[PDB]
C-alpha cells in the first residue's frame, strides 16, 4: 500500500522561564525515529527506531544541525507572532509545524505537506499544487506576500518531491522487516448487561498495524450511530495498536447486531456477531 | 531527512 | 479555544492475574500541550512511569502515551489521573479491564 | 567538484549565445542557483531555479531537467563583460552549500578594424626599464609566456574607449636587460604576420 | 545595500598568532557559513551553522573553529594558523529561499617571519611616440613590482579624478619567482587615450595603487622602511609632440 513521513515540531513560549521549549518528532507511517528535545541534555538528534541507527555520523550531524536551526527559526517566528496579533509578552503561545511527503505502492511521489498552526489554528499552509500557499487570516496574508516573493513555495515543493521522497524510499528499504509488515488485528467480543432491558456489547481490535482500521455497528444490517461509543486509536506501547466500538444492546437483542472490521491486513472484512 | 527551512520567517 | 483531553488507561495485553503486562493512559485531542497523566496503584502514585515524545495529528491537537510494567492481581485497582488546565480539578479514571 | 568537469575554459565571440551545461549526482537536489564571479572579486547570484523548467530574466535563462539531472545558464548578446566563472549551488550534503564544477567564460571582444602593432613606449626618468606594447590584433591570437626569464609578459587585456566606440586587445613586455628590444619581444608568440613594427 | 561584513579585509600573521575573523549579517539570516578559495581548488566550505548554537564542521574544517551564540555574528577562529591556511576567505548568509550572499571577502597570508613583507614599487611609462603616428592613440602603463603578499588596489587618476574608460588592470598578480613560495608580485594597467589628450602638457595623469601591508602595531626590526599599508604612486604630464 501507500506510505508516508511526516516532521511534527513544536514550540511553546515560558515568558520569565526562559527560552521556548522545542520539540520536534519524525514518522513513517506511524512509526517514530527520531525526536528533538530542546531541554535535553543531548542536544542532538536522537534515533527512536532500530533501523535507523546504521547511519552515518555525518547523517546525524546533519540532521541536528537543521533541527537546532529550524527552533531558532521558529523562536523568532513565535517573536513576530507577537506582533502580529499585538499580544502581550506575558502569555503563553504554541506553534506547530507540519512537514511530510506521501508516496504509493511504486515508490512514486503522490503528495505533500507543510502546514503551520499559531495557538492550535490553522495559520498558513502549502496547497495541494505546490505552488501557492493557503493564509487563514490577516496575519497569515503578511507571511504569505514574502513567503511569495522569496519563492519558498518552488523551494518546498521540489524538496517534497525529491529530498523526502528518496529519503522515504531509503528508510523503507533499510527498515524492511518492519515497515512494510501488515499485523492483521487480533478480534474478540466483550458482554456486560447494565440492567433488566439493557447490556452493552463491545468489539475489540487488538495488535494491528497500522492505525489505520474502520470499527462499524450494524443493526439489522444498517449502520447505527445512536447508543454507540468509539474511542480513539489508540498505541499498545510495542509498535501496534489498539481500539474499539461499544452499543447499548435491548436484553435478547444481542443476535440483531453486527460488528464490522476493516483494515488492509485483512483479505476479507471480518464480522462479529455474539 | 528533514528539510533544509532556515530562513523561512514570518 | 482549548481542547478536552480524551482519556483511555487500559492495557497493553489481555488482562491476567498474575502475568506480567504493561499499563498504558492515552491522552489524545488537547491543546495546550501542558498536561501531567500519574497512574495510581489503589489510590498511590506510581514511581516509575514512561511516556512517549510530544506528537499531534492531523488536527493540530497533540497525544502521548503513558506506560509501565506491571502484574495485574484480583486485589489491586488501578486509574489515571490526568492534570489540564481545560479541567478545574484533575480527572481519574479507573481502569476497566473492557473498558 | 570532482573528476570530468567539462575541460577547458569555454570560449565564446561577442554577441553570440553562451550555454552552460553540468550533470550532477545527489538525486536529493532540488534547488539550483547559478553564481558569477570576476576574478579577485566574490561570487554573486545572479540565477535562482527550482521547478523543473526553464526561468527568464533579461540575457539570462537558466534550465533544470531533474529527469536527466542537468543544470543549465544561457546567456544571449554575449558581452565581453561577462567573461567570469560561473558556477552552480546546490545544499545537499544535508545542510551545506556544494559548488560544483565551477566553468570558466571567456567572451572574445569583436575587433573591428585590426590594425596589429608593437610599438615602444617612452621610457621614464623614474625607471630604467623599457616597455613594448602589442595592441590592436585580432581576438584570434594568443599570447604567451617569454622564453627568457627576466622578460615578462602579461596576457591580453580588452580595453574599451565607449566615446569611440573602439575596443583594442594588447599585451605589455618589459626588461631591464640589454638583450631586450620590441622585435624579439613577442618571437615565442604566434603573431599576425602582417604586424606592424616601427622605424 | 544590506551585505555581509567581514572584518577585517586584509590580513598578515605570523606563523603561530592566533587570530579571528568575524562575519556580521543584519539581515536576520539562520544560514551563516565560511568558505576559502584557492587557486585549482574553487570554493570550498570549512564550517556552516545552520541556527544559533547550532555548528558542523564544512569539507575542509581542520585548523578552524567556529562560534554560533548569536545569529548576527559568525566569526572564525583559526588557534595556530599555517602558511597553507593563507587564501580568499568568504561568509555568506542565507535566509528567503536559500539563495546566499557573500561578504566581499578577506585576503589572509600566514608567512613564516615578516621580514617577507614588501611594498610595491609604481612607475608609469610614457606612450610610444611610434603609437600616436601609427594609431594616433596613446597608451600608458602602469607597472607595480616588487610586493609582497599579493593585496592591492590600483586606480588611475586623471587631472584629480578617478579614471575607468581605457583602462585594463590585470585580473590577477603575477609571481615574480614562481618557483618560490614567499616570491614578491607585480601587476600592470594600462591606459589608452586620443593623441590629442596625450600632447596637451596640461594633462595630469597619476596612478595610484592601494598597499595592505603591517599596521602601526607590528614589531619592525629591519633598516628599510615598515611595509604598512599605505598608498604609492606614480604620475606623468602631457607631452607637446
Amino acid at each position: 500500500g501507500s506510505h508516508s513521513m511526516r516532521y511534527f515540531s513544536t514550540s511553546v513560549s515560558r515568558p520569565g522561564r526562559g527560552e521556548p521549549r522545542f520539540i520536534a518528532v519524525g514518522y513513517v507511517d506511524d512509526t517514530q525515529f527520531v525526536r528533538f528535545d530542546s531541554d535535553a541534555a543531548s542536544q542532538r538528534m536522537e534515533p527512536r527506531a532500530p533501523w535507523i541507527e546504521q547511519e552515518g555520523p555525518e547523517y546525524w550531524d546533519e540532521e541536528t544541525g537543521k533541527v537546532k536551526a529550524h527552533s531558532q527559526t521558529d523562536r523568532e517566528n513565535l517573536r513576530i507572532a507577537l506582533r502580529y496579533y499585538n499580544q502581550s509578552e506575558a502569555g503563553s503561545h504554541t506553534l506547530q509545524m507540519m512537514f511530510g511527503c506521501d508516496v504509493g505502492s511504486d515508490g512514486r511521489f503522490l503528495r505533500g505537506y507543510h502546514q503551520y498552526a499559531y495557538d492550535g489554528k490553522d495559520y498558513i499552509a502549502l496547497k495541494e499544487d505546490l505552488r501557492s500557499w493557503t493564509a487563514a487570516d490577516m496575519a497569515a496574508q503578511i507571511t504569505k506576500r514574502k513567503w511569495e516573493a522569496a519563492h519558498v513555495a518552488e523551494q518546498q515543493r521540489a524538496y517534497l518531491e525529491g529530498t523526502c521522497v528518496d529519503g522515504l524510499r531509503r528508510y523503507l528499504e533499510n527498515g524492511k522487516e518492519t515497515l512494510q509488515r501488515t499485523d492483521p488485528p487480533k478480534t474478540h467480543m466483550t458482554h456486560h448487561p447494565i440492567s433488566d432491558h439493557e447490556a452493552t456489547l463491545r468489539c475489540w481490535a487488538l495488535g494491528f498495524y497500522p492505525a489505520e482500521i474502520t470499527l462499524t455497528w450494524q443493526r439489522d444490517g444498517e449502520d447505527q450511530t445512536q447508543d454507540t461509543e468509539l474511542v480513539e486509536t489508540r498505541p499498545a506501547g510495542d509498535g501496534t495498536f489498539q481500539k474499539w466500538a461499544a452499543v447499548v444492546v435491548p436484553s435478547g437483542e444481542e443476535q440483531r447486531y453486527t460488528c464490522h472490521v476493516q483494515h488492509e491486513g485483512l483479505p476479507k472484512p471480518l464480522t462479529l456477531r455474539w | 531527512r528533514f528539510p533544509l527551512t532556515f530562513g523561512w520567517c514570518f | 479555544i482549548q481542547r478536552t483531553p480524551k482519556i483511555q488507561v487500559y492495557s497493553r495485553h489481555p488482562a491476567e492475574n498474575g502475568k506480567s503486562n504493561f499499563l498504558n493512559c492515552y491522552v489524545s485531542g488537547f491543546h495546550p500541550s501542558d498536561i501531567e497523566v500519574d497512574l495510581l496503584k489503589n489510590g498511590e502514585r506510581i514511581e516509575k512511569v514512561e511516556h512517549s515524545d510530544l506528537s499531534f495529528s492531523k488536527d493540530w491537537s497533540f497525544y502521548l502515551l503513558y506506560y509501565t510494567e506491571f502484574t495485574p492481581t484480583e486485589k489491586d485497582e488501578y486509574a489515571c489521573r490526568v492534570n489540564h488546565v481545560t479541567l478545574s480539578q484533575p480527572k481519574i479514571v479507573k481502569w476497566d479491564r473492557d473498558m | 567538484k570532482e573528476v570530468e568537469q567539462n575541460s577547458g575554459p569555454l570560449s565564446v565571440p561577442e554577441g553570440a549565445i553562451a550555454s552552460l551545461n553540468c550533470t550532477y549526482s545527489d538525486r536529493g537536489s532540488q534547488s539550483f542557483f547559478w553564481y558569477r564571479q570576476y576574478s579577485g572579486k566574490s561570487p554573486e547570484l545572479i540565477m535562482s531555479i527550482y521547478s523543473n523548467g526553464d526561468k527568464e530574466d533579461g540575457r539570462f535563462t537558466a534550465q533544470l531537467n531533474k529527469a536527466s539531472q542537468y543544470v543549465s545558464l544561457l546567456i544571449r548578446d554575449s558581452q565581453p563583460s561577462d567573461s567570469a566563472t560561473y558556477l552552480w549551488g546546490t545544499y545537499n550534503q544535508g545542510g551545506k552549500l556544494i559548488f560544483g564544477q565551477g566553468t570558466e567564460l571567456s567572451v572574445k571582444p569583436n575587433i573591428q578594424n585590426p590594425d596589429p602593432a608593437v610599438y615602444q613606449l617612452r621610457d621614464s626618468k623614474s625607471s630604467d626599464k623599457s616597455v613594448c606594447l602589442f595592441t590592436d590584433f585580432d581576438s584570434q591570437t594568443n599570447v604567451s609566456q617569454s622564453k627568457d626569464s627576466d622578460v615578462y609578459i602579461t596576457d591580453k587585456c580588452v580595453l574599451d574607449m565607449r566615446s569611440m566606440d573602439f575596443k583594442s586587445n594588447s599585451a605589455v613586455a618589459w626588461s631591464n636587460k640589454s638583450d631586450f628590444a620590441c622585435a624579439n619581444a613577442f618571437n615565442n608568440s604566434i603573431i599576425p604576420e602582417d604586424t606592424f613594427f616601427p622605424s | 545595500e544590506a551585505q555581509v561584513t567581514q572584518n577585517p579585509r586584509y590580513l598578515i600573521t605570523v606563523t603561530g598568532k592566533k587570530l579571528t575573523v568575524t562575519c556580521s549579517q543584519n539581515m536576520n539570516h539562520e544560514y551563516m557559513s565560511w568558505y576559502r578559495q584557492d587557486p585549482g581548488l574553487g570554493l570550498r566550505q570549512i564550517y556552516y551553522s545552520m541556527n544559533v548554537e547550532v555548528t558542523d564542521k564544512g569539507d575542509v574544517p581542520e585548523g578552524y573553529k567556529v562560534s554560533r551564540k548569536e545569529k548576527r555574528n559568525f566569526p572564525l577562529i583559526l588557534e595556530s594558523p599555517s602558511p597553507n591556511q593563507t587564501s580568499l576567505y568568504f561568509c555568506a548568509s542565507s535566509g528567503a529561499s536559500h539563495e546566499q550572499y557573500f561578504g566581499p571577502g578577506t585576503r589572509l597570508t600566514v608567512t613564516e617571519d615578516l621580514k617577507n613583507v614588501f611594498p610595491p614599487e609604481v612607475a608609469v611609462f610614457e606612450p610610444s611616440e611610434a603609437e600616436i603616428s601609427h594609431t594616433q592613440k596613446a597608451t600608458l602603463v602602469c607597472l607595480a613590482t616588487g610586493f609582497y603578499p599579493d593585496h592591492v588596489e590600483l586606480s588611475w587618476w586623471v587631472n584629480g579624478k578617478e579614471v575607468h574608460s581605457g583602462v585594463c588592470t590585470d585580473p590577477q598578480p603575477l609571481k615574480e619567482q614562481p618557483a618560490l613560495n614567499d616570491s614578491r608580485y607585480a601587476l600592470s594597467s594600462r591606459l589608452r587615450v586620443s593623441a590629442t589628450f596625450w600632447q596637451n602638457p596640461r594633462n595630469h595623469f597619476r596612478c595610484q595603487v592601494q598597499f595592505y601591508g603591517l599596521s602601526e602595531n607590528d614589531e619592525w626590526t629591519q633598516d628599510r622602511a615598515k611595509p604598512v599599508t599605505q598608498i604609492v604612486s606614480a604620475e606623468a604630464w602631457g607631452r607637446a609632440d
